[PDB]
RNA sequence: ACGUACGACCAUACCCAGUGGAAAGCACGGCAUCCCGUCCGCUCUGCCCUAGUUAAGCCACUGAGGGCCCGGUUAGUAGUUGGGUCGGGACCAGCGAAUCCCGGGUGUUGUACGU
RNA sequence: GUCCUAAGGGGGGCUCAUGGAGAACAGAAAUCUCCAGUAGAACAAAAGGGUAAAAGUCCCCUUGAUUUUGAUUUUUGU
RNA sequence: AGCGAAUGAUUAGGGACUCGGGGGCGCCUUCAUCCAUUCUCUGUAAGAAGCCCUUGUUACU
């Protein structure tokens, strides 16, 4: 019986409504900064 | 009657079975006249749904509801339940009475009936009734419909 | 399973019932043209030394 | 054991008085008791059924009456002279407290009006030593020494000495 | 003959807390009253602690530790003398004085003293300190939540005394009118008027009024040293209007105590002198001993 | 864990995302229970709510794991020290490199398991040895 | 070190008896006008800190007290995992308890203000 | 054919079953008072688990016993 | 899951009994009715995707 393999990045789904809300416009955020 | 069904058949040397005969013919009764209690009468018997007898239990509880539709003021605030006490403190609840007979000067629903003409009337716009207007057959159901949903919508 | 009711008297009955029993029982007895009727549920089991001295005196 | 505050003093009086039956009766001895108390009586209901008594459960069967301050006082030197200042030694409770029965309130001094009747009454005296607080308060409540508690021949011994009485 | 206490309900009895057996603490109320939201991690949840006592009034700011509490600023109501109120340390008015301190204080200390003054002119209104203009932006106001223990609270106690002390320091502690000693449940409308007569204690200058005119020996029983220090009952406003004036003015004032002043090391010394000590294991043994001889007589 | 009041505590411990922690089902608060199995499992929090956390635990199905994620209140979870001999390892062995770093002479960076003891003097001096039969002669007696 | 307030472990802290308590702090206490709640100012609430008292609470000490807790032993014993072309349980390689008994104890500690 | 398939929420106050000792009628059993009382009561599991300033009981207001959307567990939709 | 002093018995001696039933001459009765009595308590961790410092983004706090 393996391990299952996990992914670096987990997909934010069972998360709190309210801090993905928040999280995804930080990501917006820092993504224009990076742009920038 | 009752004081005497209550004294022989409910009581504390009694047997199961011969409390839950009284108490069945007890709610008989009160079903027939509900007006023969006394208040801790009443309360004292709707406290026998404590026991541990499964007759006895349901024999009390069918009074205690029964009360609670005909007369929930004789009964206990824990013993009331959700409806009974909304109507008392609403308003809605009148104590029966003897020799009390229903008085209604209009028709049942004949509000709702009127109110939903008067919405028809501003839909068509925007688009007394029993002194004046004729009671359509297709008017007395929609009449009956808009009481059953104000029923509904008071039990809700 | 235990049980209390293994530990009692299934069946009793009095000194004069049973003596009137047999007497009316054996009145029965003595005629051959009656006969008993369900017979099955009637109590029928409440109807139905020398040597020895002399030798334990002389073995 | 001389210290000014282990001196026994009266808690509260209770007076009661058990009808066993409901309606006029049990009005006419709660006016008897507020009459006399000068507060308002309460009521007691019966908490079990008994046939051979011919009370019911939440049936209002006695009335009683809780006094205490100068007017216990009061109202047990009057009980105390109806019992002519004589108490037999069981009346005396373990716990420090005591108490006796009247049977007819006419002896106190209350006039006789036809209407109401003639009832008997039960006094009862609880009595304390000052800091009973320490039981009695809602934060911090704890409970009182063996040396503070109240004794039965201590009891004994107040009365005696106070009303003048004879424990027989 | 029933022997309820033996040792199976001994080795069967489980003890309470030490602070409830105590009678001290309320847990059920102290777990809503700690209990901090996990989203907001290690955000400190500031209570107003309350108590009182026969002859004092202690007052303090506290937070939460898993391993214990933290005082974060305390005021005591014996600290009022300092500020002039040495009468009546216990009533209304010095819990209200004790409050407004304790707001000074714990502003002060946090350094939003300047940015968050309350109402410097006691009124008797419900209000609740709100955002202040800062230059910067919008500031909210310090928040915390009242502690009154095992305190009672009906309509006119002083644990909403502090709290208005509080409010009206500058701390925003969230609470309603009803609880004030001016309002009325059938009117649902607080009386302003009464709550400022409250607020300057004139409830006790209308008592010792009519105690005066009515019973003379009575008033002397009670009201003695404000007799002996000649304050009346038409000063007790001014007095504790200045008193308010100066906590606002100098919140950290010191004040001697009149009691015995030694150092911790002395009195620790004089607290060990006057300390019975357990016996050793030796003198354990010896008086077992004895016991065992006088047994053996016996 | 006796009947009765709940240590205080138990709300006082700040929980993050990542975090290892344990599930200890508590028998007097009713609300918030995982089921009867995830009972004394240990996971990783992925989410922090109000006054609950979600922990990632890997059940087993035949012959495969699958990922759960369950939604435990604070009451019936506490901080694990499996990754505390990690942390405690991994910062002392930080500064421990720094200062060897810094000093010259390089040290031992992996920990080493149980080697065999070696040689030392054993002085009979106060510690003569006893014989011993193989049954004790006060036993015989 | 001793108190007070809020506390953490939650009987080494509990229960039953006695003995003592400098300083202050506690507490009992005194009064029912106002706020407030009661059959009863008992509880709660308001006012007094003057008087009285350590009587009770509280603290400390004592007990071949009940209980509770911690060590030795019990014991490398019971039990358990592998081996033999071992006997009709014992050896080999190893892991490894708790009772019963013998004793000890009878609270540590954080923050803040004081004595 | 009649009857039963269970009133929830918030806040506050108070302890239950039982035992001992007492009070005219009153006693085994009516009401009242004190002390003891780790739950031996009650909560709709008759000897399961859990609850004592409560999850029990009483009092005051109330129907979160309301709409809407995903996530998780028991395991395509439920 | 089932059992349960929430159980299983005893009732001779005491009553109430009377139309409960029945018999004899409205009256007594003979059974019988009951009541009064009593007995029985295996999960996780052992790193380079990890650790630390600095720095932003946010409508969350």
């Amino acid at each position: 019986i393996k391990k299952p393999k996990t992914q670096r990045y987990p997909s934010l789904k069972g998360t709190d409504p309210k801090f993905r809300r928040n999280h995804r416009h930080a990501l917006h955020g820092t993504a224009k900064a990076l742009k920038e | 009657l009752v004081v005497k069904i209550a004294n022989e058949f409910v009581s504390e040397a009694s047997a199961a079975e011969v409390a839950a005969a009284g108490l069945n013919a007890i709610r008989e009764v009160a079903m027939r006249q509900p007006l023969c209690m006394s208040e801790t009468l009443l309360q004292d018997l709707v406290l026998y749904q404590k026991s541990k007898d499964k007759g006895v239990m349901m024999a009390a509880k069918g009074l205690q509801s029964l009360y609670r539709e005909v007369y929930p003021e004789m009964l206990q605030k824990k013993f009331r339940g959700k409806e009974a006490t909304m109507g008392l403190r609403a308003g809605e609840i009148k104590p029966l009475k003897f020799g009390e007979e229903e008085a209604a000067e209009d028709i049942e629903g004949i509000e709702l009936l009127e109110k939903y003409k008067e919405e028809q009337k501003k839909k068509k716009v925007e688009q007394k009734l029993a002194t004046t207007t004729i009671l359509t057959p297709a008017d007395l159901a929609k009449l009956k419909e808009l009481r059953q949903q104000a029923k509904l919508d008071k039990m809700l | 399973e235990p049980n209390r009711k293994w530990f009692t008297n299934t069946r009793v009955i009095s000194q004069d019932t049973l003596q009137s029993f047999r007497e009316a029982m054996a009145e029965k007895q003595k005629d051959p043209y009656t006969v008993l009727l369900k017979s099955n549920k009637l109590p029928m089991s409440l109807i139905r030394h020398q040597a020895k001295m002399t030798i334990e005196r002389e073995p | 054991a001389q210290n000014p505050m282990r001196e026994l003093r009266i808690q509260k009086l209770v007076l009661n008085i058990s009808v066993g039956e409901s309606g006029d009766r049990l009005t006419r001895a709660a006016k008897v008791l507020e009459q006399l108390s000068g507060q308002t009586p309460v009521y007691s209901k019966a908490r079990y059924t008994v046939r051979q008594f011919g009370i019911r459960r939440n049936e209002k069967i006695a009335v009683h009456v809780t006094v205490r301050g100068p007017k216990a006082e009061e109202i047990l030197e009057r009980g105390l002279k109806v019992k002519e200042y004589e108490l037999r030694r069981r009346n005396f409770s373990e716990t420090g407290n005591f108490g006796f029965g009247i049977s007819e309130h006419i002896d106190l001094g209350i006039k006789y009006d036809p209407s109401i009747g003639i009832y008997g009454m039960d006094f009862y005296c609880c009595m304390t030593r000052p800091g009973e607080r320490v039981a009695k308060r809602r934060r911090c409540k704890s409970r009182i020494g063996a040396s503070h508690r109240i004794t039965r021949e201590e009891t004994i011994r107040w009365f005696k000495q106070r009303f003048d009485g004879i424990v027989r | 003959h029933k022997l309820v206490k033996n040792s199976a309900y001994y080795s069967r009895f489980q003890t309470k807390f030490k602070r409830r057996r105590q009678g001290k603490t309320d847990y059920y109320a102290r777990k809503r009253l700690i209990t901090q939201a996990k989203n907001k991690y290690n955000a400190p949840k500031y209570r107003l602690v309350v108590r009182f006592t026969n002859r004092d009034i202690i007052t303090q700011m506290v937070t939460s530790e898993i391993n214990g509490d933290k005082i974060f600023a305390a005021a005591y109501s014996h600290e009022l003398r300092a500020y002039g109120i040495n009468h009546g340390l216990t009533n209304w008015a010095a819990a209200y004085a004790t409050g407004l301190l304790l707001a000074r204080r714990v502003l002060a200390k946090l350094g939003l003293d300047k940015t968050f003054t309350g109402v410097e002119e006691p009124n008797g209104e419900y209000t609740l300190t709100e955002a202040a203009e800062t230059e910067d932006g919008e500031r909210r106001p310090f928040k915390a939540i009242l502690d009154v223990g095992l305190a009672r609270t009906s309509t006119g106690a002083r644990v909403f005394g502090v709290m208005k002390g509080a409010s009206d320091g500058g701390i925003f502690i969230p609470h309603s009118e009803n609880r004030f000693p001016g309002y009325d449940i059938e009117t649902e409308e607080l009386d302003t008027e009464v709550l400022k007569k409250y607020i300057y204690g004139g409830h006790v200058a209308e008592y010792m009024e009519t105690l005066a005119d009515d019973d003379e020996e009575r008033y002397k029983s009670q009201f003695v040293k404000y007799i002996e220090d000649d304050v009346e009952a038409d000063s007790l406003e001014e007095l504790y209007a200045e008193a308010h004036k100066q906590i606002r003015a100098d919140p950290f004032r010191k004040y001697v105590s009149d009691a015995p002043k030694k150092s911790k090391e002395e009195w620790k010394a004089e607290s060990l002198k006057y300390k019975k000590a357990k016996l050793s294991r030796e003198e354990r043994k010896a008086r077992v001993e004895a016991k065992i001889k006088q047994l053996l007589a016996e | 864990r006796k009947h009765g009041q709940i240590p205080l505590s138990t709300y006082l411990r700040t929980y993050r995302v990542g975090d290892i922690v344990d599930i200890k089902v508590n028998g007097a608060v009713q609300k918030g229970m995982p089921h009867k199995f995830y009972h004394g499992k240990t996971g990783v929090v992925y989410n922090v709510t109000k006054s609950a956390v979600g922990v990632i635990v890997y059940k087993r199905v035949k012959h495969r794991y699958i990922e759960k994620r369950i939604n435990v209140r604070i009451e019936h979870v506490k901080p694990s020290r499996s990754r505390e001999d990690f942390l405690r390892r991994v910062k002392e062995n930080a500064e421990l490199k720094k200062k060897a770093k810094a000093e010259g002479v390089p040290v031992q960076l992996k920990r080493q398991p149980a080697m065999p003891r070696e040689a030392h003097t054993v002085s009979i001096a106060d510690n003569k040895p006893v014989t011993l039969a193989p049954v004790a002669y006060e036993t015989t007696i």
